[PDB]
Formats: C-alpha cells, structure tokens, sequence
C-alpha cells in the first residue's frame, strides 16, 4: 500500500569538509503518491576509482532508484563517467551543477542520463542571439575535437542558414589536443584568421591553452572579441588570468537559486517522474541497485521511465528535457570578464527570448571603407608629366597632382582621365604618386621592382600606367580589363627569321628595345638569340631611342604598339611608320593592378567598359591618341 | 640506475600474459637496461565492464602504467567489449592499443581521444573495394549498410574515396539492425540499374540479407557481391550465396602476435620517448589524481609516428585517428559453398592468387556489371540524312566513298511534303547516327530516334508573364522528356548550358561565311560593318547565331542588318548564295565547309569565330552524360572522330581559288 521510493543524492566539494549534510529532503509537496527515502552522502575529491566505487556501494541490496549528482569542480569529464553508470546500471542519474551540467557526447539512447547544464545546440543560439544583440554580423570558429563538435558546427550552420541577414562565416578549425603540439599547429592555423568575432568551444583546460597562443598570436586585442560556451566558463569560481578580458559567455546563475533549491529540483524531477508512472501503471519503480551482479529483472521495462521523465513540472516550473538530455530550457545568464577576475553578468535569457542591458560600446562610410594611395610613371601621350605654373602654385584644368621623392609633379593624360572617370562612377578618392625605384615593373635575379613593388609593399593599392600585361604579374596581382588594343610592335622608315639572325643578312642588320621592359622580358622567356643580340641597340629613353631611329645609325624600332602607333601619327615629318597593318603579335592591352583576390575587383572592371559603353572613349582616342600623320591613309 | 617503466594490459587468458611478459622482456633485452627497463603488467577480461575498469584503476594504475593493452574476451558480450578502457585511461590520457577490435566506433578521436590498434576497422576495408573497384572497371555500385555508427562510418570512407573521383553515389542503401525481413529495400534495389552490390553489416544480419536477397534472385549472375570480414563468417557463412567475393583480416584472430609487435612498438616509442626532455610519470593510483596526464598525448604522438615497418604482423604506420594504416586483408571466395583464397592484399595493391575467379552462378570468367533512350534531332544535311523507307521496306544498301555499307535507322519527324504536316516515319542516316550506334555497342542503352517537329533545334519564345512556355524545338522536347537525349549539330554556349548539362565536344567548328569564289576579310569585315541594301548578309532567325546577335551588347547594333531577309532553313540559305539571290551566307563551319566541298562553286572565307563546339544534349539529373562524355573522349584519342570525319567529309574537288 505505502509506496516509498528509494533515492540517493551525493555533494562533492562545497568547499567543506562537514559540506552541507542533508539541507534538503525535507518534505514538500508530500501530496505525490510516491514518498521519498533518502540517503545522503558526500566525497571530497573526483575519481573515477572513487566514483563508480561508492555508487555501487550504495547500491549494494540498498536498491536505489535514482541518484543525483553535484560537485564543486570544474571538471569535464564527470558527467560522462556516472553516464556510463547510468548506461550499466539502467539507473537514472543527473546533475546540478559544475562538470556534470557541463556537456558531454551525445548520450546512448538506451542510457539514462541528465544534465542542467543548457543544450550545445541552445548555448549556440544564445551566442548568435547575442552577436545579433550588437550586431556583430561577421564571425568565425575555432573548436577542439572534443565532444559536441559538429553538433555545434551544424547548429550554428542552422541557426545562420534561415535569418536573413548578410552575415559571414568565415573559418572553421578542428584541432586535436591529443598529438600535443611542438609545432605551435594551433597558433600557426589562428594567426590566419581576420575576422572580428570569435566562437571558441573546448574543454576547460584546453582553452587556457587555445588562450596563451592567442596572446601570442595577438588575437586577443584591440576590436576582435571571443565568445565562449558554459564549459570553459564552468563554475566561474575559478579564472585563470590567461583568458583574456572582455571575454563573453553564458552560464547558469548560482544567485537566482542556490544548489539545494536545485537539488530539491532533481528530487522533485524523479518522484514526479515516479508518481506519472505510478499513475499510468500503478507499479513500483523501485529495483535492485546492485552494478556488480546482472542488471535487475524487469528493470529492462525502465526504457518508458525515461520516456516519462523527459519532460516534468512542479512549483510552476518546466524541467522540460530534450532527447539529449538536456533540459529544453533552463533559465540562463549572459556573463563577462568585467576588468580583473569578476564574472559580472551582462545579459538574462529564458525560453524564445533574450534580454541585454548594456546600450552601446559595449566593453566611416556605410556602403564602403578605407582609401587607396595610387602610383604611376610618365610616358606619352598616356601619362604626362608638367611642370606646373610656379605663379600659380598649384595645378590647373584636367592636371591632377602626383609627388616624387628624390617636389610636386602635375600628372595628366590618358591614365588621369581613366582614372578620374573610374573615381567619379565608382566614387571613392585617391592619392597619386611617381614611382621612384625601376618605373614599370623589373626583375633582377630573385625580387620585383618598380609600381608592382609599392602594389606588394601595400604602398599602393592599384598601378595604373602604359603597364603591360604578362601571365606572371597577373598571377601576382589581378589585372583590370584591357581598354585598347596594343602590345608588341615596330616602327621603321621606308616571322621570316631576318629578326632571328643578323648574320644571315652580310651587311649588319640593327633592331633594339627599350630595357627593363615586359618586351625585353618577353624577349628573353621565348627568344634567347635576340635578345642576347639586342642588348647592344637597347637605348636609353623612348625619345631617345627614336633618336637612334630618326638621324640614322638604327633601321628598326620596336615598342608598344599603342605609343608606337600614337608616335606613328604623331610625327615632326612623317617620316615614321608602323609595321604591315600594324597588326602586332602578342596581342595585350593595358591592365591596373589590384592586390589579389581581395579588392574592390569586379566593381572596377564593369566601370571601364561603361566607358567604352557611352562611347567616350572614342572621343578620348581622337582627342589623346589620334594623330595627324597617316593623313593618306 | 634502472627505472621500472610499467605496462599494462587485460587478455584473454593467462598463457597469453605470459607470452605479453616474454615480449615485454624481449624488449628489455634487446634495448638498453642501463638507462630504461620495462616492467609487464596484465589481468584477465572480466564478467562486465565495470568490475574491468575498476581494475585498471586498482590494478593496473596503481602500477603507473604508461600505456595499455587490450584484447577481445573469449566470448564476446554485445560489441566492443574494449569499450570502458578507452574511456578509463583516457581520462588521464593514457595510451590504449586494442588488439583484436576491429570495431569502427573507436575511430572518432573525439569520443575515444586515446584508443590506437593494430589492426584497421571494418570501415577501412573499403580501401580494397575502390581498389577492388578501380581494377575492374565499375563505377557503378549499390551499398548496402546496416545504420549503426559502423555501417554510416563504412558508407562515409568509401565515399571519401570516391570524392576524389566525382562523387559516386550511385545508391545507397540504409536498413536497421535487428530486422528479420528486408525485401523491400532489395525490390527498391533491383531498379536502380547499377548490378553491382557491396554491404555491410553483422553476421545475424547478414543472414537475413541473404536469406532476403535470395528471394529476389539478386544472387544470380550479372549481379556482384562484395562484403566485410563479419558477412562470411558465421551462420551468416552457412545462408550466404554462391560466387560471393569476401575479405578476412590477417592474423585478425591472434592476439599474441600482435602482442609482441605493439609492444616492441610501445618499446621503440618510449625509448624515442625518453630522448626527449620535461617528462612525467603517469598518475600513482586513481584514487586522488583529478588531473590528466601531460605526456600522454606526446607518448601517443610518438607511438602513431614510430615506423619500425619490420613485424611480426606486417608493415606498421597510423592514420590520423590512431587506426593501422597499410594492413593486409585475404580475398575469399565461396566456391562449392567453400571458403578458398582467390587472391591475397597487401599494401595499397591488390594481389592474384593462381586460384580460377568465380562469380555468382557460373562463370568461368564473368566480370558483369551495370531501359530506353527517345532521341532526337534536326535536318542538318553534313551530320543527318533524311530518306523515307521505301514502301515499307527499310534503307538503302548504298555504300560510302571508302567501301562500307551505309548505316541507317529509322526516324519519325515533320514533313512538308504533304500539305498538312503528319509526323512522319522516315529512314535517317548519320555521322551522328554512326556515333550513337558505337556508343550503343559501348554503352547499356538502347535507342529509338525520331526527329522533332520544329525544324528549329530551340530557342526561347512567348509569353510574357511570369516566365511562359519554354524555348521551341529539340531542346525543348529534352526538357520536356519527349526526348530523354538530344543527338545532333548542336553548338554549345552558357544561356542553354544552365538549363542542361552538356556532352564533351564530339567537333571543334566556329561560324564562318560562305560567297561564290568564281569572279569578306574577317569576323569583322568592314563590308559588314559597312552593311549595304545592294550587298545582303544572310542568316536564319532563331538559329543560335541570332541568340549571339541577341545576347551580346558589343555588336548589338550588327544584329539588325542580319536580321532582315533572313531565310528559314539550312538547304535555303545554301541555295539563295547558289542560285545568287543573296551575295553572302553566315553560319557555323562544320554544317557549312562540308558544302564548301560539295560545290566548290561557293567558297568558305575568313578565321572560325564563336569558336565552339558540338556536343549531345542531356538533363544535369541524368546521369548517363556522365558515361557519354567518358565515351566521347574514348573516341576521340583513337582517331575514331577523325575517321569519321574523314569519311563523311568528301574534300573530294575544291581548293583555294585566288
């Protein structure tokens, strides 16, 4: 007749010797058919020897029906080894606090276990809903092989998948902790990463670890922030200082209910859970506790206990669990680092919804950022150099300023008109300067030169010029699209291997190209002879080379075919011309040079063909580019 | 002085302790004594698990082991019975290296952070059925897994594999433990029409598989079978079919020599161990020690990385997740319902043995593996003829310019030659034709072609609202489904391309102009560009050339003069520049230099613009195009094309003309 089950709930730690003994028990809603027994008893240290022990100790024929587990530590591990218990035993158990409320590998389904301690998959929607609080839109993960993992992956994957706000993933890291790292892995993995807002998940101790090599690594600093899960926050009585300040992360609080009133919460839990399944089948759940001997008969129907205790209520109050073993939703504290050791709370969450109380700071350009420094080098017609009007002071009319360290130079010309239609459709500002070190781009043995430099030094953002394109600089920088047909070309007066050999021809045959040039280099990668042979005929500067040309002592010059064409109309006496239809082999156009895959990018290359779009530059070809010889045409 | 580094370890019997104990001190003796000794220390499997972790932390821990082995108990209870070690030792990081668990659970390094074995999973297996697989040439496979972390860890490695290659999942199959009746799933099975068959699952279950698979009649010839070590062992052995292939592990069943092999590794990894400095000695005892072991995972970074590729059970290296990596497996075969050894695998090779193969129901040699195709095409003269069967016998014998007879097959397609237009049966023959056909020798398939009914191949047209109808012609029938595959001409570009996967290119052709020789410079020919009323320029409206005319911005204003007087079929605008209606003709090479050497009288002008290519039509969901392009590269390095080309492109009389 008088149904009075068996249970027995153990305290470790308490911070006592002569911790607490049986506050609690007392009885309260006496009303539930079944009556509680209870033994109570305490350890002061976590063993898996003294653990398993003493719990099947106090099985022994006492016959326990359910057991509640509480601890002072910050331990991990705990929770999974009374689960494994559990998974022996058929005997339910769960916790209250510290390690066994923090998470664990998802629970085998046969196995009875819970924990008060939030789900992985709720703990991640609280840091997106955070993250979404101050709109920190931009984010990454580093994570451990611990437990859980994947399970996060895919929470937050879904969690972020369905809102409709723009926000970026951008790493994710699995390292392991186990093959304990000489090679700094981890450091050498997390220097990688850019991005503002970190989620970390990991064991208590790991993230000390993950946190000294961040201090090394310099990501704990100055605008990125870290946002953490309960596990590495743990109790919260104890913080290594090697976490960093201004840390952020969620935890159940030890002030709105102290741990006996949670106690009486796990009590309440499994003599509700009795008194359900006396209601359904009028039947005793009491069973032999022994672990060493078989599991008790008909302790194998327990599987509907499980399937009753899922979700209970008392005192208005929903211990609601999830298949995990979780509770669906605990009440739960936004906490952080505030300045020293202090875990002061920030935030109070429960259920659908989320509460924060700090406005703003916590702890310039809305379309787009930053500013971009420009190099380039003088060549006509398409960028000039003038020396501007020293009466004036300043530049004049369509001449925008460019400086050289060695004194204010006025750039303009085809580049600078380029360049300013692209800023005025594209609308952002820009600085402009002259190279210094090797003009265009050059090689000597293993280091680049010249504007491509400052574009690999970040002196500059973009080079914009006469600058050919070559399949090596195009793998170093990405290259705007050609605006005009050019490339390789000749310009006499007046394949057939009269360039291959000069020697063939008894007089002496005589070509030459400026040094240093994306032609010479050319040159060189496809034909040795030639080059080997031109380096006598190279010369000094365009206009120079033009001398050799002009007043005799050089037959042929060879060039860009634009400039070469430009120069082909434009002539003191037409006494100069482009080779054949001028139709050039190499076919190339000028390019602009960007960083790399990173940059503003497909944005520009739309802008230049709008240019071609609206036809101006045909306009821009008559007024900069046209000559006036080829007059017979 | 000597230091007494402790092992540990739990087998199967007593005699087997003593055999860990001559290996252990082999180890001492054989490696330096002065510096290091190694002490040996085990215990028997215990009734459950706890009264056996209590003992590693009674007996074993409190001799401060450095690592742990273990082994599967002489009656095996549930699986993996090695469980609670992992978990034990792994609280304070202490190495564990099983034996005889071949278990795939033990694989996740996230739930078992400790566990090494010497022997690989029955995941790991699957490393010889992509070898198995990349020998004989099928693809194309079905796998059958029970769902348990086993069975979804199997299906994930090979997988794996085949993600190297295009992902092939042909099919996969999911069944549940336990379950006496599967017909179902095997009735799903038969459909799919891959004929080749791979599962995994235990020996209870297994038995059910077969004694299921077997009603069905799935062990019949041109179906395969390839299994795990636990398949054809057991009852599962005595209800298992005929002609069968089946793997077993080497020295799978020993404990002892694996035993003298992991600990000589354990050896060489503590005596390279203790070259390195700032080491610890594993907690004393369980009892007071909440805190893990930090040499630990060093210990087992060494001992996965500790080579000595000379053993007693064969080469020895680790993968990742602590699992043994280049182990050797014995393929069986179940002929006269007997187990034989029709070849043995060691390393990444697979080896033959002298033994004859068999496969299931009788074959001397059979490897056999893997229902209607509607197709359909357009009148384009070069790569399609048309002729209707005369009467109603069938084709002409007639014979092409090098002696061959002339294939032919029948095609059913519009008619213009009565005045209402029937679909009409009609006789067919072509290059494409001659192609398909080899493929159909090549490929499973077999095929039924009738033309479509617009003479057009497609383009998009009509209605306004939302996005109405869909491109008329061939292409239209491919979406459609009244042709599954589209063979003929067919240029291909990215506005159709998004719509449906695409063939590799059978031809290599760009568009070009035809004008009578007997008296334009480029793609861009001034006396286009310098259009003329007295000089026209002819095209077909709809043809794919009006699409690039269409879709491209930068000679957008070109289009236009092209689109007046533009003619509505190939043989049309052949004839307007024959019989000198109009000046010029432009369209894509292949169709048209074919004609170019047919009269001679026209001549073909300039460089291929719109390069492109030709290729057969077919949805991205079918997965035969997969096959179509492997084959049309097959045909192409042979010369077949080349051939072929050769022979349906006469270049019998023209030349330059100039």
């Amino acid at each position: 007749k008088h149904p009075n089950m068996d249970i027995a709930v153990i305290l470790v730690g308490t911070t006592e010797e002569v911790a607490i003994k049986d506050v609690h028990e007392k009885d309260d809603f006496h009303h539930l058919p079944v009556t509680p027994r209870v033994e109570l008893v305490t350890m002061q240290e976590s063993d898996p020897k003294s653990i398993i022990t003493r719990i099947c100790d106090l099985m022994s024929d006492k016959k326990v029906q359910g057991v509640v587990f509480g601890d002072d530590t910050d331990q991990e591990a705990i929770a999974q080894i009374l689960d494994f218990i559990s998974v022996q035993t058929l005997t339910p158990i769960l916790g209250i606090h510290g390690g066994s409320s923090m998470i664990m590998a998802d629970k085998e389904e046969a196995s009875m276990f819970f924990q008060f301690g939030p789900s992985i998959e709720q703990q991640a929607s609280v840091m997106l809903n955070i993250m979404e609080e101050y709109d920190w839109y931009i984010f990454s993960i580093v994570t451990t092989y611990f437990p859980g993992y994947q399970d996060f992956e895919n929470k937050v994957r879904s969690t972020i998948e369905n809102s409709f706000v723009g926000w970026e993933l951008e790493e994710v890291i699995h390292l392991d902790m186990s093959l304990d790292d000489i090679d700094s892995k981890i450091q050498n993995q997390l220097k990688k990463l850019q991005s503002p807002v970190i989620l970390l998940y990991c064991t208590k101790e790991e993230a000390t670890y993950i946190f000294e090599v961040a201090h090394s690594v310099g990501l704990t600093g100055y605008g990125f922030t870290w946002i953490v899960p309960s596990l590495v926050a743990g109790d919260t009585d104890t913080v290594p200082d090697e976490f960093p300040t201004g840390l952020i992360s969620v935890s159940y609080d030890e002030w709105d209910y102290d741990l006996p009133a949670r106690v009486r919460d796990g009590i309440a839990i499994i003599t509700t859970a009795a008194s359900t399944m006396l209601s359904e089948h009028n039947s005793i759940p009491q069973s032999k506790s022994s672990c060493n001997n078989i599991q008790e008969s008909r302790v194998y129907e327990a599987h509907m206990l499980k399937r009753y205790l899922i979700n209970v209520t008392f005192e208005g109050r929903d211990l609601s669990f999830s298949e995990d073993g979780y509770q669906m939703h605990p009440k739960l504290v936004i906490i952080l680092l505030n300045q020293e050791r202090k875990w002061e709370r920030v935030g109070k969450y429960k259920d659908r919804s989320l509460k924060m109380w700090p406005v703003f700071d916590l702890y310039s350009e809305e379309h787009k950022d930053e500013h971009l420094s420009i190099v380039t080098l003088e060549e006509a017609p398409f960028v000039i150099v003038e020396d501007v009007d020293p009466l004036s002071g300043t530049c004049m009319r369509n001449t925008v300023p460019c400086r050289k360290q060695i004194i204010k130079r006025c750039c303009k010309g085809f580049c600078i008109d380029i360049l300013k239609k692209i800023a005025k459709t594209v609308k952002f500002t820009y600085d402009l300067y002259l190279v210094t070190n090797g003009k265009h781009g050059k090689k000597i043995n293993g280091v680049w030169n010249g504007m491509i430099g400052e574009v690999v030094t970040k002196r500059a953002y973009m080079a914009v010029g006469s600058l050919t394109i070559n399949e090596e600089r195009s793998e170093v920088v990405d290259f705007s699209v050609p605006f005009i047909e050019t490339g390789i070309s000749v310009m006499v007066s007046r394949s057939d291997k009269k360039f291959q050999r000069p020697n063939d021809f008894s007089p002496a045959f005589r070509f030459g190209t400026v040094p240093n040039g994306s032609t010479e280099r050319n040159i060189r990668n496809n034909y040795l002879e030639m080059h080997s042979y031109m380096v006598k005929f190279n010369q000094r500067s365009v206009q120079d080379a033009l001398l050799s040309l002009k007043s005799g002592k050089l037959d042929a010059f060879i060039y860009d075919a634009a400039v070469l064409n430009y120069m082909a109309g434009r002539d003191e006496g037409c006494k100069l011309v482009t080779i054949g239809s001028g139709k050039v082999f190499a076919t190339t156009g000028y390019g602009i040079a960007i960083q790399k895959d990173s940059g503003w990018k497909r944005q520009v290359d739309l802008a230049i063909l709008q240019l071609f779009g609206d036809g101006e530059m045909e306009e821009l070809e008559a007024l900069w580019l046209t000559g006036i010889c080829h007059n017979e045409k | 002085d000597p230091k007494i580094v402790n092992i540990g370890a739990v087998l199967s019997t007593k005699k087997h302790e003593q055999i860990f104990r001559e290996a252990v001190n082999q180890a001492n003796f054989f490696h330096f004594t002065r510096k290091i000794q190694l002490n040996a220390t085990s215990v028997t499997h215990r009734p459950n698990a706890i009264q056996m972790a209590l003992s590693v932390c009674e007996d074993l821990i409190s001799s401060q082991v450095y690592a742990i082995l273990v082994s599967h108990p002489p009656a095996p209870t549930d699986h993996l019975t090695p469980t609670p070690i992992s978990y034990t030792a792994g609280f304070y990081r202490i190495p564990v290296i099983g034996l005889t668990t071949r278990m795939s659970i033990y694989s996740d390094k996230s739930i078992h952070l400790s566990f090494l074995r010497t022997v690989p999973p029955y995941s790991h297996q699957a490393l010889v059925w992509f070898e198995m697989m990349r020998l004989f040439n099928w693809n194309h496979v079905i796998l059958i897994v029970s769902d348990d972390h086993e069975g979804r860890a199997a299906q994930k490695k090979l997988e794996t594999l085949l993600e190297e290659k295009e992902s092939k999942a042909d099919k996969v199959l999911q069944f549940e433990p336990g379950t006496k009746n599967l017909t179902a799933l095997l009735l799903e099975a038969k459909e799919l029409e891959a004929r080749v068959i791979i599962l995994s699952a235990s020996e209870d279950d297994a038995t059910a598989v077969y004694k299921s698979a077997a009603m069905l009649d799935m062990t019949g010839a041109g179906y395969v079978w390839l299994v795990g070590e636990r398949e054809i062992s057991g009852s599962a052995l005595r209800y298992a079919p005929d002609g069968i292939i089946g793997l077993q592990l080497i020295n799978g069943k020993n404990e002892s020599a694996h035993i003298s092999d992991a600990v000589a590794v354990v050896a060489q990894a503590i005596h390279e161990l203790f070259e390195m400095e700032q080491i610890t000695d594993p907690p004393r005892g369980c009892v007071g020690n909440t805190n893990i072991w930090k040499t630990g995972p060093l210990f087992k970074r060494v001992l996965m990385s500790s080579k000595y590729p000379d053993g007693v059970t064969g080469r020895i290296e680790f993968n990742e997740d602590g699992d043994r990596k280049f182990a050797q497996y014995s393929i069986m075969n179940l002929q006269n319902r007997k187990l034989v050894q029709v070849g043995i695998f060691d390393g990444s090779y697979i080896i033959q043995n002298d033994r004859k193969i068999i496969w299931p129901g009788g074959e001397t040699e059979r490897p056999q593996g893997y229902t209607r195709l509607k197709i359909v095409t357009i009148h384009q003269e070069p790569f399609v003829y048309v002729r209707p069967t005369t009467s109603d016998g069938t084709c002409r014998e007639e014979y092409t310019i090098n002696g061959d007879p002339i294939k032919k097959v029948i095609c059913n397609g519009p008619d213009e030659t009565i005045p209402g237009r029937p679909t009409v049966p009609q006789c067919c023959y072509g290059f494409c034709v001659d192609l398909l056909i080899k493929l159909a020798r090549e490929m499973d398939f077999t095929y039924e072609v009738h033309l479509v009914a617009d003479g057009k191949f497609g383009t998009q047209e009509r209605v306004n609202n939302s996005n109405a109808a869909a491109w008329n012609g061939m292409m239209g029938e491919l979406l459609s489904g009244q042709a599954d595959m589209i063979v003929a001409p067919l240029t291909i570009n990215n506005e159709r391309a998004q719509y449906i996967e695409f063939s590799k290119p059978f031809k290599y052709q760009g568009l070009t102009i035809l004008v009578k020789k007997e008296i334009i410079t480029g793609i861009n020919d001034p006396r286009l560009r310098n259009p003329s009323d007295k000089f026209i320029y002819a095209t077909v409206k709809q043809s794919s050339v009006d699409i690039y005319f269409r879709r491209q911005v930068e000679l957008s204003t070109m289009y236009r003069h092209m689109e007046k007087h533009n003619y509505e079929s190939a043989a049309e605008a052949i004839q307007a520049v024959r019989d000198n209606k109009l000046h010029a003709f432009i369209w894509d090479s292949a169709v048209l230099e074919f004609e170019a050497s047919q009269k001679c009288d026209l001549v073909t002008t300039g460089e291929l613009f719109f390069r492109s290519g030709f290729g057969i039509g077919m949805r991205k969901d079918s997965p035969w195009k997969q096959e179509v392009s492997l084959n049309i590269l097959k045909s192409h390095e042979n010369g077949f094309m080349e051939e072929l080309d050769k022979t349906w492109v006469r270049y019998q009389e023209c030349d330059s003309r100039s």
